[PDB]
């Protein structure tokens, strides 16, 4: 369900770069994580999303 | 920054980028060795970046300095982002140029209608994935504390401020958070946060800068 979950910047407006699994794609890709909020489809790497999600 | 344009190369010479590998979050510098961010721009290494325009590009009429100290407010929330200030002190001070220089401190609270200049590399769409090398900027007013309260129900605490338009199409966004609003030569806010990016009546909402004078002052004479 993790997995599922799109992705959210959350409301804050910082860019850190993270990764999110895209079910469209049945793979993970990059976004801006605000810094906030946010929810648990959300990894620091690319491998370690896929590692979680893959 | 959604619905912007590019600023004039050098012309907000107190913008700074905040880079940790990447450009991350913006800054304001307010003294030769002293720069402003938000709290939720917080990470264990900083390396200031000055006279930025192209993030891209080394011109090599920037200034690259590391920040020696990166102080988040003490009483910064993740959950009620009240507070969301931070101090960033350079390794070396800021040598001040045409391009590189300090903005005022705001000496009284930002007044509703008074036009501001917000400012920064954050994305550009509303919906999608925009990120622009140049520096981008918005003019924008100080929206009313009820505009602010009735978009936010709630959420809207003593130390933020809401600066935009109602309509949609024109806000700060991800990648911004820390930069600066000017208003009348001084600033009066930080890029802080919002819901989503440029929604209709979910304006920007933005730390208070006036009520961090003396947390300011006090931090900065207690680093030195
Ligand atoms: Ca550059």
């Amino acid at each position: 369900e993790v997995c599922s979950e799109q992705a959210e910047t959350g409301p804050c407006r910082a860019c850190f770069s993270r990764w999110y699994f895209d079910v469209t794609e049945g793979k993970c890709a990059p976004f801006c994580y605000g810094g906030c909020g946010g929810n648990r489809n959300n990894f620091d790497t690319e491998e370690y999303c896929m590692a979680v999600c893959g | 920054i959604v619905g912007g344009y590019t600023c004039e190369e050098n012309s907000l010479p107190y913008q700074v980028s905040l880079n940790s590998g990447s450009h991350f979050c913006g800054g304001s510098l307010i003294s030769e060795q002293w720069v402003v961010s938000a709290a939720h721009c917080y990470k264990t290494r900083i390396q200031v970046r000055l006279g930025e325009h192209n993030i891209k590009v080394l011109e090599g009429n920037e200034q690259f300095i590391n920040a020696a100290k990166i102080i988040r407010h003490p009483k910064y929330n993740r959950d009620t982002l009240d507070n969301d200030i931070m101090l960033i002190k350079l390794s070396s001070p800021a040598v001040i140029n045409a391009r590189v220089s300090t903005i005022s401190l705001p000496t009284a609270p930002p007044a509703a209608g008074t036009e501001c200049l917000i400012s920064g590399w954050g994305n550009t769409l509303s919906f999608g994935a925009d990120y622009p090398d140049e520096l981008k900027c918005l003019d924008a007013p100080v929206l009313t504390q009820a505009e602010c309260k009735a978009s936010y129900p709630g959420k809207i605490t003593n130390s933020m401020f809401c600066v935009g338009f109602l309509e949609g199409g024109k806000d700060s966004c991800q990648r911004d958070a820390g930069g600066p609003v000017v208003c009348n030569g001084q600033l009066q806010g930080v890029v802080s946060w919002g819901h989503g990016c440029a929604w209709k009546n979910r304006p920007g909402v933005y730390t208070k800068v006036y009520n961090y004078v003396d947390w300011i002052k006090d931090t900065i004479a207690a680093n030195s």
